[PDB]
């Protein structure tokens, strides 16, 4: 739209760097992932002990663009606290599951959606089976990583990941995506007697 | 009308249409004489191999192009694994036709099917896709038997 | 001959021989002709057979293009059930979606197919709604449920499989071979090629000499030689992983624990000895491989090139650079390193 | 521009709320929480509609604010702003006397496989059961009265919106 | 209507079989190309014999200039006409219902949707030629209202006020307004 | 049940004239090509020489071939078709026992020009103001590897070797002479100097100028 | 990002405001390669390599590569300019590498080629297109043979393998894992997490080729027998 | 003598369903309506417009019942006139169904509020068909 | 960035040569000559083509420069950059040891009136004749040999470019050049 909304959005993101909060928004593309890799290594340089509250809100994106986002969080020295606001995707909830154990939070009205990665194949007959092995390399590693995060077995992951599966925050505690739920205490509502 | 004559001159299409014309020519009780003009693609060489052995004629300017069929579509992760096993099975299915009609080994068909392999008029007779070089006399008897 | 005029074209010639040709995909323009073709043949006699050829991709294209709905496939099978004559259908090449449903809805015993034809069944495609309201999605999903159950109903009477079995294989697009369609229930027999054409083609390569003079003998020998080298390669891969499991069972024999008797009390009480259970867990017995065959003679290969190693004995206290875990791990007399 | 009022704890829910449009507002809602968790936060709503998965991220981010929440409607609240108008604190939800308030079921689309229609119909029924529970909370209305009114498009004036429970006090007088 | 029929011994198309039976069918919209085939068909049946012509209309709308070409051919011929309505006649198609057959020859189905409104046009360019085409659209507006006032018996001052806006009629109000003559029953 | 036998000029003169203009030319054994070499238009010319050799009584009347096309190369330079389609034309035209009288109206772009000299020697008819062009053919858009460009180079290698073999039989030159003269660069030929080169022999039969007819009067 | 990408930068100071993200990272001798490698951004990477050359001649210039491919001559100009400078270059592989970005991470100095855990590498023969007359078809196959002969001896100098292993790998589309690329010599060190030692399915197929894992004893690996 | 037609439609405007409705009652003889596959709103008007006692339906056929739809854009005044058009058309097709199903009219407007689908069983109970073929 | 190389008198010629990109290099070339007429100017050429009208302005700008110029060829030099490669001072012409050199005539389209065609037909021939006689000066090659090598649309390795006379030195000691 108009760049005045973009200018007032660029200001509040710049204030989030002072509170050690990074932003993952929109579709995970190749250029946006390079903007997020360079912003994670800078927050370690000012302090290598304080956590980074990662904001995750993405409706999808590329599979190899989010693969650079995944392994850059495990090798840095402080832990990354990941939160789910609004909606998680197949490349969004994989960022949610890649956080530190005991510091993965969520809101009770957000949606967690997980499925197998999409794509396509086109070309010669040898180009079909090679490109099919690329997606199955992305299929088996995401199912292998999710079994270590949630603690479930290998066969129960691929039975739910093969189709589009939505998850509730009440059942995400029992399944293993998020660890806790950050919310204010409710009001003392009187019953109907 | 104990023999049929179909001139083969096309650039080819899908591999599923070339299977049907090959299976239909090997089913009828009458004889099937196949003559090619120009080239014989993946949908056309199955009709060249679909004729009976002994009356497959190609001219001096005739070529022959053999290649593996293309395809593919967009979908989920496990959906590409199903059709990639199908393209590898169709590529083995057309290799059974080229090994039976030309009496070639199965491992040497897939080596030539891996790339776009072109053939001349001389090496098509040496491979087994045709029988002899066509001339005027092999088609002068065709146009005089169909008059009665 | 003078009173009866000849047919002017090719579909009128197949119409005179009572042969219905479904060579076009399932569009609404071609479905109104097939309900006019089958209803016209019923008025000419309810006892004469109807020949049917199937060559179409169904209601959708093979690449995923949605050109029509799956509901026009329901009306095509309804005329086959309303009619009362024997129908002999022949699958010709491609059969995707509703095209194999009308192939299976024919008379049992007359369903024919080519040996290289293609058959496939899958879920029906749904066009997008275009960002409408919320409550229309549930009615659209009920339209999916009524059309999916109607597709499983017509598929069950043509094959015989139950509803719960056919629904699980229909979630993914499963392609059917002509050799696989016999045990599945799609077709009844395989159309064979001409036996007169088979014996005349086999006798032509022997008399003309083209089966041996054009270098076919040197290339067919390499096909058997490469299959012999491939059969020698996996046999060497299998004996190496059998020695790994034999060395794994030898290292597991130097253990002093009671973890094996705890699983015996919670499991069944019959098979206290190693025996068969008639289930998934088919336990193999690898030390019981004493063949003693005097026919598999070793070739002209000498094994004197094997070097001499250190051959460290088993009664050693040398431990590798690992984390300490010797809390209850007592040193074995055959393995003091624990 | 809008930067002069951002320091005065004023946010603007302007335009059609998309996935990026909702990201600009809920990022500002936690900065005003970080600046002062005691002072009031006023939300100005002017939106012609939007998706349910982007507009649900504004509701829980507004409910995460420990301070008081003021919600003022300026103009049009078509199927998304009317839910956020009642989502504020009771006693602070106000509206102009000549604004239009439209309540409606949250929109959704379904395509792809037939097995996706299994999943897409369930999230619509989950969003319908979630929104009808929240809209019956601050309005003090039973569930039978909420579901029969949101089934179609229903425009309403702020006169009958006061007795319904979306607003609390009229600020324009009469 | 794509399968044909028969006249007495040979195969003839369905719309041309009723042409020999002096029945005219109009199913599509009134455009410039289909109006050239209608006014050539009225002169062909007028040259053969002199009997009543039947017009069955399904017009959902059309242009103004080719509709007046078909209206003027109804009064030029020396034969009689009768307009019968089935389905719907919208826009300028409803004006052709009141073209001829005023003496008890305007029939309609009980569920026909009628529509009457002022005609329209569009022509841009110079400001001086905009005054000339405005005089043409004004002279076409009152002349189309004068023919509906004489055929239906309505006053002229009421047609200008009512048909300037959107106006729709059911066959129950079409009897009392004088737009149709009789209503077709079940047989 | 009766056989659909064809009728020819000693038999179909009592059945009247043909109604459509291609059917008048088919009865006169004249094939007029006014369209470039598309896959739709190459199927009719194969069935045309199959019809002329079907039930002809004498099988010795000369077949007139009038060509006006771009061949397979358009005016912009790209390939709208491929050179393998011309191999089906010459193999079907030269099969019949009848001689091939070839004529040109306006143009013959690198595929119809080698068919112009491929007719019967001594009867190459031509208009006195036509254009003739002999250039080596091109290939369409092919996206491949290094070995894919080598096999496409062999297809154009057989194209220059087959086109020069026709020009060596017509003009009476060597194999390497026709590759250096014709199939090297995109050149053009007029009507007068092509007779000295060996492309055409004479003009169309019955040709006479309207000014030369006024000089006789 | 489907509609727009905002400027993700940080510049903060007590007195003055600093530059954006890519300008600050370029001052710290870190170059980023993103998007398609065309002729426009090829002068950006070479021009920044000459900018940090004049600043210091001994510090290690670091280049971060994340690109799904590029122009074959534009990716050729960044390699030979990187080999004709004084200091060593430490390359870090990001995201994926498709037949051109795998060359520049292999073109680093020995001991400084660092690849991550989930990086995708690829090596193939260069592609191309035929154009027009046979004088240009023969110029095309001589151009594709020239690009294949140049890229053949590039891998011979940086990895030290044989030319028969390159022709068997670059014949078809071959994707390599960093655990497999460490054996081939493309990289020097594998980057893992806090004890992250997961086995990719390319090594499970490699373990099936040597005979270490069977269908009866799958071990603590992922399932691979679903073919 | 007796007209026999095949009913098969999945879309189309309901205004064309009124044209084929009154054309069926214009025939003096009886009518045989046999629905196959899908029966839309324009197709169900021809299905209910046939003679009572000769409306056949198969086991797998369905009938789609929904309100009319339209597209309105322009000046403020003719929207209000055309709003009464779509309302009384929906009231017209309710009276068309009421002559066959013998039900009160207020219950049919509740079924005409949203999309309503029927299988082969409750089509006989709702009076759109007669028996199962 | 690009401004750091500008104060060190190093400019870049990247991308396709257009009319808007032509005068940007000419305007910064005369600014370096007015600042220091003794210090050399190093250029970097990476161009896949360009127009013959705007490309000659870069050649006249280097001839207008009183100071010596140094050239560097990296990436591509197709039909315009190879002409600007040899156009520098002899003895100060370097490049990458694997960069490609393409010597071919420029292209052009013609349409319009019949008198309009023959004007631009001899104009592109005069551009072909002027580009051949200019490139034959600094290469020390005869005119008949250099006018037929530009007709062949084949690239040139830098190994045979040295004895051809187009280039003088190769960065890398002339052993890293691959055939």
């Amino acid at each position: 739209p108009n760049p005045l909304v973009i200018e007032r959005f660029q200001g509040v993101v710049s204030q989030l760097f002072q509170q050690r909060i990074v932003r993952l928004g929109g579709a995970v593309d190749d250029d946006m992932a390079n903007l997020l890799v360079a912003q994670l290594l800078y927050l370690d340089s000012v302090d290598n002990k304080r956590d980074i509250t990662m904001y995750v809100n993405s409706p999808g994106g590329s599979v190899t663009a989010g693969m650079a986002v995944f392994d850059t969080m495990r090798h840095i020295r402080p832990d990354v606290s990941t939160c789910c606001i609004g909606l998680a995707a197949s490349m969004g909830a994989f960022i949610l599951a890649s956080g530190q154990a005991g510091k993965r939070y969520s809101l009770p009205n957000s949606r967690i959606m997980i499925h197998q990665p999409l794509g396509g194949a086109q070309g010669q007959a040898t180009d079909i089976e090679i490109q099919a092995n690329e997606i199955l390399h992305h299929k088996l590693t995401l199912n292998g990583y999710l079994a270590q995060f949630t603690g479930q077995s290998m066969e129960t992951i691929t039975k739910d990941t093969d189709r589009d599966f939505f998850m509730s925050p009440q059942e995400a505690i029992e399944y293993g995506l998020v660890d806790a739920i950050i919310s204010k205490p409710q009001m003392l509502q009187s019953r109907e007697v | 009308s104990k023999k049929v004559f179909m001139i083969i001159n096309s650039f080819g299409g899908s591999v599923g249409n070339g299977i049907t014309v090959h299976d239909a020519l090997q089913f009828i009780k009458a004889g099937s004489l196949t003559l090619a003009l120009g080239v014989a693609a993946s949908a056309a060489s199955l009709a060249l191999a679909g004729g009976t052995i002994g009356e497959r004629y190609v001219t001096e300017g005739c070529h022959t192009m053999i290649h593996q069929p293309e395809g593919g579509l967009n979908g989920q992760a496990s959906d590409i694994w199903i059709d990639s096993q199908e393209i590898m099975k169709i590529r083995l299915d057309v290799a059974e036709i080229y090994s039976l009609s030309t009496y070639r080994p199965r491992h040497k068909i897939l080596r030539d099917l891996d790339r776009d392999f072109y053939l001349t008029a001389m090496e098509t007779i040496y491979y087994g896709l045709a029988d002899e070089i066509a001339t005027n006399e092999v088609m002068h008897s065709i146009v005089e038997m169909t008059n009665q | 001959d003078r009173r009866k005029p000849p047919p002017p074209d090719l579909p009128s010639l197949l119409f005179d021989q009572r042969i219905v040709y479904l060579g076009m995909p399932l569009v609404p323009a071609v479905t109104e002709l097939m309900v006019a073709e089958l209803l016209y043949l019923e008025k000419q006699g309810a006892t004469l057979p109807i020949e049917m050829l199937i060559n179409s991709s169904g209601t959708t294209r093979q690449d995923g293009e949605i050109l029509s709905f799956d509901s026009e496939g329901v009306a095509l099978t309804s005329t086959m059930g309303f009619i009362k004559n024997p129908i002999s259908t022949v699958n010709m090449g491609l059969a995707v979606g509703w095209s194999c449903v009308v192939l299976s809805f024919g008379r049992k015993g007359w369903r024919k197919s080519l040996p290289h034809s293609l058959a496939m069944i899958q879920q029906p495609r749904v066009p997008p709604t275009g960002q409408r309201q919320a409550i229309e999605v549930h009615i659209k999903w009920r339209e999916v449920l009524d059309y999916k159950r109607e597709l499983l109903r017509m598929f069950s009477l043509g094959t015989g499989l139950p509803v719960d079995k056919l629904d699980a294989d229909m979630q993914r697009p499963l392609y059917m071979r002509p050799q696989d369609a016999l045990e599945y229930g799609i077709i009844d027999e395989i159309i064979e090629p001409n036996e007169d054409k088979a014996e005349k083609a086999a006798q032509y390569w022997i008399r003309s000499g083209r089966a041996e003079s054009e270098g076919r003998l040197e290339q067919w020998q390499e096909y058997l030689s490469l299959q012999e080298e491939y059969a020698l390669k996996d046999s060497f891969r299998k004996v190496m992983t059998q020695d790994l499991r034999a060395a794994y069972r030898d290292t597991s024999s130097k253990l002093l624990k009671n973890s094996s008797r705890n699983m015996e009390q919670v499991q069944e009480f019959k098979e206290r000895l190693p025996d068969d259970m008639l289930t998934e867990n088919d336990e193999v017995r690898l030390p019981f491989s004493r063949d003693g065959v005097k026919l598999a003679i070793l070739n002209a290969e000498c094994y004197a090139e094997r070097n001499i190693a250190r051959q460290v004995a088993a009664n050693k206290v040398s431990v590798p650079d690992k984390w300490r875990a010797a809390y209850a791990a007592r040193p074995a007399p055959a393995a003091p390193a624990a | 521009p809008f930067g002069l009022l951002l320091r005065q704890r004023i946010v603007f829910l302007g335009g059609e709320v998309e996935d990026f449009g909702a990201d600009a507002i809920i990022s500002q809602l936690l900065l005003l929480d970080s600046q002062d968790p005691t002072k009031d936060i006023k939300i100005f709503i002017n939106s012609p509609g939007g998706s349910v998965t982007a507009g649900m991220g504004i509701y829980d981010a507004m409910m995460l604010c420990r301070a008081d929440v003021n919600t003022y409607c300026f103009g049009l609240a078509a199927s998304m702003g009317a839910f956020l108008l009642g989502a504020g604190k009771r006693g602070k939800r106000n509206s102009m006397p000549n604004s239009r308030i439209m309540i409606h079921q949250p929109l959704g689309g379904a395509s792809g496989q037939a097995v996706d229609i299994e999943i897409q119909a369930k999230e619509i029924m989950y969003h319908k059961a979630n929104l009808n529970r929240i809209m019956a909370d601050y309005c003090q209305q039973p569930l039978s009265k909420i579901e029969e009114d949101t089934d179609r498009d229903r425009y309403m004036s702020p006169l009958e919106a006061k007795e319904y429970g979306l607003i609390d006090h009229i600020i324009g007088g009469e | 209507c794509r399968p044909p029929g028969q006249r007495q011994s040979e195969w003839v198309d369905l719309w041309e079989a009723y042409t020999y039976q002096k029945v005219v069918f109009i199913k599509e919209a009134i455009t410039e190309d289909v109006a050239n085939n209608m006014i050539a068909l009225t002169l062909y049946l007028d040259s053969l014999d002199q009997k009543r012509i039947y017009y069955w209309l399904n017009v959902p709308g059309g242009d103004v200039v080719p509709t007046l070409a078909l209206y003027d051919t109804m009064q030029y011929v020396r034969s009689k006409t009768a307009t019968v309505c089935y389905g719907l006649c919208l826009g300028m198609g409803g004006f052709l219902l009141t073209a001829g057959g005023e003496k008890g020859y305007r029939f309609a189905m009980p569920h026909s949707i009628l529509m009457m409104h002022h005609p329209s046009g569009a022509s841009r360019g110079q400001a001086s030629e905009m005054h000339i085409e405005s005089r043409e659209l004004v002279r076409m507006r009152d002349y189309l209202s004068l023919l509906t006032s004489n055929a239906t018996g309505q006053p002229y001052d009421r047609v200008i006020r009512e048909l300037s806006r959107n106006k729709w009629m059911d066959p129950k109000q079409a009897i009392e307004y004088g737009m149709i003559d009789k209503v077709l029953t079940t047989p | 049940y009766p056989e659909g036998r064809p009728l020819f000029l000693p038999e179909a003169e009592r059945f009247g004239n043909p109604p459509d203009l291609p059917s008048l030319l088919l009865q006169q054994r004249v094939i007029y090509i006014s369209m470039p070499f598309l896959p739709s238009v190459t199927e009719l010319v194969v069935a045309q020489c199959y019809y002329l050799d079907f039930d002809d009584r004498n099988r010795q009347r000369p077949i007139y071939v009038y060509l006006n096309s771009t061949g397979c190369i358009n005016d912009k330079g790209q390939a709208i078709s491929a050179d393998n389609e011309f191999y089906a034309i010459w193999a079907a035209l030269g099969f019949t026992r009848a001689p091939l009288y070839t004529g040109v109206t306006w143009k013959a772009q690198n595929q119809a020009a080698v068919l112009l000299s491929a007719g019967q020697k001594g009867h190459r008819y031509s208009f006195p103001h036509a254009k003739i062009s002999t250039a080596p053919p091109v290939m369409n858009r092919v996206f491949g590897q290094a070995v894919d460009a080598q096999l496409q180079a062999n297809e154009l290698d057989y194209a220059t070797k087959y086109y020069a073999a026709i020009l060596a039989r017509s003009t009476g030159k060597d194999l390497e002479t026709c590759q250096k003269q014709y199939l090297s660069r995109k050149r053009y030929f007029s009507v007068k100097e092509a007779y000295e080169e060996g492309l055409v022999d004479k003009l169309v039969p019955g040709f006479m100028l309207n000014r030369f007819r006024k000089m006789q009067k | 990002s489907p509609v727009v990408t905002p400027d993700i930068q940080i510049g903060h100071g007590e007195d003055a405001i600093e530059m954006d993200l890519y300008r600050y990272l370029l001052s710290n001798r870190i170059i980023f390669i993103g998007g398609y490698i065309n002729d426009k951004m090829a002068t950006q990477i070479v021009g920044s390599l000459m900018a940090l050359e004049a600043v210091d001649e001994n510090e290690d210039i670091r280049i971060y590569i994340n690109s799904p491919g590029g122009q074959p001559y534009s990716v050729l100009g960044v390699v030979d300019a990187m080999q004709s400078i004084k200091p060593d270059v430490q390359t870090v592989a990001l995201g994926a590498c498709y037949s051109y970005a795998s060359l520049v991470v292999a073109a680093g100095t020995k001991g400084k080629r660092y690849a991550m855990k989930n990086t995708r590498l690829m090596m193939t023969q260069p592609m191309g297109g035929s154009q027009g007359d046979i004088y240009q078809i023969k110029a095309t196959v001589e151009e594709l043979n020239a690009l294949y002969q140049i890229f053949s001896r590039y891998y011979m100098k940086f990895t030290g393998m044989n030319q028969d292993q390159i022709e068997q790998a670059t014949c078809r589309d071959h994707f390599m894992t960093p655990e497999q690329a460490k054996l081939e010599g493309l990289i020097d060190e594998i980057i893992r997490g806090k004890g992250d030692y997961t086995v990719p399915p390319a090594i499970v197929r490699q373990f099936r080729e040597v005979g270490l894992v069977d269908d009866l004893t799958p071990g603590p690996f992922l399932k691979v027998d679903c073919n």
